[PDB]
């Protein structure tokens, strides 16, 4: 028969068993503590290994994930979050000084004659 | 890369392996309460008795401590030993150590944590492998006796090396080097990361929104001749503080006020950016006292705007937003007391903005007017509008009423834009 | 009346602002413990003033 | 027009023309070939030394270059020559005046569009042919199908498809039986270049406007935009090092590098190579390494490397930014002036309209530098008119003296 | 096997 | 058109600035530490040049 | 403790590791011999004998 | 004391790359 319930408790003090503590540790979660286009030629096309060549697509796409392994940028497709937006437009933040009417205060634009 | 190097790397893997009875002494007499050589004679069973009865007391004052009990102070982690793990076991095992990390932050000043925290350090070597967190967790700590402990046991990172003069020194790091180690680029991010972790978990407070303030602040305060460092600082900074705006929190978005309004004088801005920035700080404005923050916040900003639209007329959903947040009454107060702060820019922009959308709202204009001296230029363009008020509105008591405010205060003036338009 | 007026008229309406130096905030650090958030930002903004 | 005496050699100070450059890999060496006017160049990328040059110059200017293991496809005016270690092995002529715009060999398929929106399509007479010699078919794209052709594209895992794109649109030709398989919706603004993403099926689409769209072909739709406003994109490159980087060149000068994982600005180098000459014409990361070659048309060609982040955890989110490794670079404008540095004939000093004076190498290592004007006490200096140089007392003291346009003194310099 | 494959710029065409 | 600058130079080099718009300076130039013998203002007053023999 | 070291100038490389384990002997052909506790990567001399 | 940043000289390696052979 299986043994009871406060067997395994002497069993795991017996044998320093750590499983328990590893199940914890996997189920620990941070936040809880806190086709357009089909090609005939594709089918009707078999090549030497025959195999047709629908099989021989996915026989590539295997090898190429295997040379480059798939990331996760290709799986995903008043506003709070407008300041976060306007900075990703542009990487030039200054205001250009053309268009202001008042020289800079400590910057002097001088040239030499 | 030479045979030393290459060696530097194994060095590294397996630093707390303990492989012989000297590496042992050195990995075991790093300790948080004790010294190295009480440290060395102790054993686990001791050490893991006052952590656990450390964690009830934390339990009692916060019971989201109590989950650690379960994972990493049972009584099976006694025998559990990283060394002996796998990949997937230690990731576990160190997301559970930054968890707590997190949770310990705001507490060092309680001596139980400093107790709790040892059996991390002695069983599972934070300060050799989780050594940047531990450091990230406790920079706001940085003139109290735990940091320097924590200095004097722990390998300091390459991004904190500024920190190595203090390693086993008389004197606590001071304010100046907390300075040199925010101005670091990488730092920043790093910092920037470990601070989106608090956010998300809402594990932010007071003591570190402080510090962490000033660093920021200092940081463009250091960088204020170099226009070019202080571009660089754009994206960094004022991404940190769409995060903080973002928070619930009224303590956050408070830093978030007091982060942007320094930079605004620090570097000119677009008008898009600073209008961008409103838009963000006006969309979760609900806590009184964010509220009170918000508004100095939005005048200085446009006090900064030094180009062509300086004082042009809000957007339309800009305007819409900023009156719900803060009623006319809200702002007749704002400049009825006396050590109101200037905002004549935001004023024409915002009495110009009434005029293009708001019609019932024009005798709020004549009480704005009467309360804020708006610079000569600024009366120009709010004369120049209402005047194309007349020829399109209807006439009316209070746009008449206006116009004789107008005739009463410089009327020479009122002539020349009348006599250029129309 | 010309646009040049118009533009001398702008200049003359600007007025001064204290600049922002490298130490500036530094003491901030010295009162930063048990200090309110809202009293904080009260403080940047008076120097700032 | 040919010499009883004399027969050209090789060109000095080159290093590319504008033309982009062409990236390869024999064995466990990275090479780069980059035109320089009638005749290519081939450098190894780990040290920028020069392999091969061509043996002859073509009869016209090179238009493109394709770069497949040991063999270098080069078209000119409607040929397109194949060469091996610089030497011309087959020549393809193509029957139209219509001249060569674009290269694409994949398999045993050629592939060249002319201006004419026609494309010839060239196979190996055998399966274990080196090169594509016989013509198969010719695929001509028409107003209705799409407009002019942008480049040449083959995606991977993709049986005899061409990924044809042109500026209004994407188009997918099979080429064994040359029928339009698949046509993409229209675009708003004007495709200007495009690039094969290392993922399955995505191709990235660099617009006129600053827009760069990360297409799918298999499902036909828009999977990302990133917008770059008021910028033209001249260069796409994907980071094949295990980091989901793409590196973004404009027309302005410069370069742009994303996280596509986390959606955001990893760095921007700025104004790496002149506005005036057409900003980054290429950049190219190197299969499977974290340096990125770039070129433009001021006669430069430099190498980044992204060095390993400094924190010990989150080194996605602290990356370092890309370091200056090496470069070969020279006059921006014909040289004016030349000269033999020394009798051994080991270098060159030469002057040009650019006003800058410059040394280079007649060995392969190409090297080339330009002499220091910053000034002893007690902008460039005029273009130099004159020159003379000794080697008496070289080491000693000034060996070189210079004369400058419109100016009443002469310059000593220190080689 | 008996025969170093070495591809390098000077050989290995084949 | 009134002038709204009004500077005052020095033997030891101060420079008074005053605001025409017992008046109080509204600065105390002293980046120059000998006899002012020059104070020039730009022609829309953005610039004041003091220099000194 | 599987190590890999790239050593592409004085090869081919020869090796003996201590009878208890706890230490590496390596010489190159080319005269590098090179004496390391391979656990703690620790080298106890490095020999570059042009020989 | 600075944050050491030692341009470690960096050197190729060689990568595997998906062969177009197999397309056709």
């Amino acid at each position: 028969p299986p043994p009871d319930e406060e067997e395994q408790l002497l069993a795991k003090f017996v044998f320093g068993d750590t499983t328990d503590l590893q199940e914890n540790l996997a189920k620990f979660n941070a936040d809880f503590i806190f086709a357009a286009w089909i090609d005939s030629d594709d089918e009707k096309i078999k090549v030497p290994i025959k195999i047709n060549g629908v099989h021989y697509i996915n026989r590539l796409r295997s090898q190429f994930e295997k040379i480059y392994p798939r990331p996760k940028w290709v799986d995903d497709e008043g506003d709070i979050n407008a300041l976060t937006k306007i900075l990703s437009t542009t990487y030039n933040y200054k205001d250009t000084l053309s268009n202001s009417k008042l020289l800079p205060p400590k910057k002097l634009d001088i040239v030499r004659l | 890369s030479s045979l030393s190097d290459q060696l530097a790397q194994v060095a590294s893997n397996n630093a707390t392996v303990a492989l012989d009875r000297k590496r042992r002494q050195k990995l075991h007499s790093a300790s948080l309460i004790y010294n190295s050589k009480t440290a060395a004679t102790q054993d686990y069973d001791f050490i893991f008795e006052n952590a656990s009865k450390a964690l009830e007391e934390l339990s009692q004052i916060e019971p989201k401590f109590a989950i650690f009990s379960r994972t990493l102070f049972s009584e099976s982690s006694i025998s559990l030993d990283r060394n002996v793990q796998t990949k997937e076991e230690i990731k576990d095992l160190d997301n559970a150590i930054n968890a707590y990390l997190l949770l310990a932050s705001s507490k060092w000043y309680l001596a139980p944590t400093l107790h709790a925290t040892e059996w991390l350090v002695r069983r599972f070597q934070i300060h050799v492998k989780n050594t940047e967190m531990l450091l990230l967790s406790t920079l706001n700590y940085y003139q109290t006796p735990v940091f320097k402990r924590i200095l004097s046991i722990i390998k300091l990172p390459p991004l904190f090396n500024c920190l190595s003069n203090f390693v086993r020194s008389e004197k606590p790091p001071t304010a100046l080097t907390m300075i040199k180690l925010f101005n670091d680029m990488d730092f920043l991010k790093l910092y920037t990361s470990y601070l989106d972790q608090c956010i998300k978990h809402n594990a932010t407070y007071t003591n570190q929104l402080l510090f962490t303030t000033c660093c920021f602040i200092n940081v463009v305060a250091f960088n204020s001749n170099n226009d070019e460092k202080l571009n660089q600082l754009v994206p960094i900074l004022l991404e940190i503080s769409a995060k903080l705006l973002a928070s619930k929190s009224k303590d956050c978005q408070i830093a978030a006020h007091t982060i942007l309004v320094v930079f605004a004088t620090a570097l000119p801005l677009k008008k898009t950016i600073i209008l961008a920035a409103m838009e963000t700080i006006l969309s979760n404005l609900d806590a009184k006292e964010a509220k009170h923050s918000a508004l100095l916040t939005i005048c200085k900003l446009f006090q900064t705007l030094k180009g062509q639209g300086n004082v042009d007329q809000l957007p339309s959903k800009i305007f819409k937003l900023f009156d719900s947040k803060f009623d006319t009454v809200s702002i007749l107060t704002f400049l009825d007391k006396e050590d109101k702060p200037v905002c004549d820019k935001f004023i024409t922009s915002y009495t110009r903005s009434i005029a293009r959308y708001d019609r019932s709202k024009l005798n709020i204009i004549l009480s704005l007017l009467k309360k804020i001296r708006l610079e000569r230029y600024e009366v120009r363009l709010i004369i120049t509008d209402l005047i194309y008020l007349s020829e399109i509105l209807e006439d009316k008591s209070q746009l008449v009423e206006l116009f004789e405010y107008f005739i009463s205060i410089n009327e020479d003036l009122v002539l020349k834009c009348l006599k250029s338009l129309g | 009346e010309d646009e040049e007026d118009i533009a001398l008229e702008f200049i003359n309406g600007e007025k001064k602002d204290k600049l922002v130096n490298m130490n500036s905030f530094t003491s901030m650090f010295d009162n930063i413990q048990n200090v309110q958030m809202d009293t904080f930002f009260d403080r940047v903004m008076k120097v700032l003033t | 027009k040919n010499s009883k005496i004399f027969s050209p050699f090789r060109i000095i100070g080159n290093v590319s023309n504008g033309v982009p450059f062409a990236t390869g890999t024999l064995g466990s060496t990275f090479y780069i070939v980059t035109c320089v006017g009638k005749t290519f160049q081939i450098y190894d990328a780990n040290t920028l030394h020069l392999l091969f040059v061509s043996e002859k110059e073509t009869p016209s200017s090179i238009v493109a270059l394709s770069a497949h293991f040991h063999y270098v496809y080069a078209a000119y005016e409607n040929k397109v020559g194949i060469y091996k270690r610089g030497i011309e092995e087959h020549l393809l002529e193509l029957e139209t005046d219509a001249n060569v715009e674009h290269l694409c060999i994949f398999g045993d398929y050629l592939c060249a569009s002319t201006d004419d929106n026609s494309i010839f399509i060239y196979k190996k007479s055998d399966p274990q042919d080196k090169y594509p010699s016989e013509f198969y078919t010719k695929l001509t794209v028409t107003e209705i199908q799409g407009g002019e052709i942008v480049s040449l594209q083959h995606l991977a895992t993709y049986l005899n498809k061409l990924t044809v794109v042109t500026k209004s649109n994407v188009l997918l030709f099979n080429v064994r039986t040359g029928k339009l398989v698949f046509t993409s919706n229209e675009f708003p603004d004007q495709i200007t270049t495009a690039e094969p993403a290392p993922v399955l099926d995505i191709i990235a689409l660099g617009t006129v406007t600053g827009e760069v769209i990360m297409f799918n072909m298999r499902k036909g739709k828009r999977i990302r935009t990133i917008k770059i406003p008021q910028s033209r994109i001249s260069s796409l490159s994907f980071r094949t090092d295990g980091s989901s980087h793409l590196s973004v060149g404009t027309s302005s000068g410069d370069l742009i590098f994303y996280d596509l994982d986390r959606r955001s600005r990893i760095h921007v180098l700025k104004n790496i190579h002149r506005e005036s000459y057409g900003g980054v014409t290429q950049a190219t990361f190197l299969n499977g390494q974290p340096i990125i070659v770039t070129s433009g048309g001021d006669n430069s060609l430099k190498e980044y490397v992204f060095d390993p982040s400094l924190s010990q955890g989150s080194g996605d989110v602290v990356v370092q930014p890309p370091r200056y490794l090496r470069s070969r670079g020279g006059h921006s404008q014909p040289p004016s002036y030349i000269a033999f540095a020394d009798s051994q004939s080991h270098f060159m000093l030469s002057a040009s309209k650019d006003r800058s004076l410059w040394s280079f190498s007649l060995r392969k290592d190409a090297q080339s530098q330009e002499m220091s004007q910053r000034l002893h006490k007690k902008s460039k200096f005029p273009e130099i008119v004159a020159l003379a140089i000794e080697n008496a007392r070289i080491g000693e003291w000034e060996n070189i003296i210079t004369a400058h346009k419109d100016e009443k003194f002469a310059r000593t310099w220190d080689m | 096997s008996t025969r170093l494959k070495i591809v390098d710029p000077y050989g290995g065409s084949d | 058109k009134q002038n709204r600058w009004l500077a005052v130079g020095s033997e030891s080099g101060f420079v008074n600035l005053y605001d025409r718009n017992t008046p109080t300076p509204v600065a105390a130039l002293d980046q120059l530490t000998t006899t002012i013998s020059n104070l020039q203002f730009s022609p829309d007053g953005q610039i004041l040049c003091m220099a000194s023999r | 403790k599987a190590l890999d070291l790239s050593l592409k100038e004085f090869g081919p490389y020869h090796i003996k590791y201590a009878k208890n384990g706890t230490h590496l002997l390596i010489t190159g052909r080319k005269g590098h011999v090179a004496s390391m506790d391979w656990r703690k990567g620790q080298l106890r001399a490095e020999l570059f004998l042009n020989e | 004391p600075k944050v050491v940043r030692e341009a470690k000289k960096v050197e190729m390696t060689e990568a595997r790359a998906y062969n177009a052979d197999a397309d056709t």
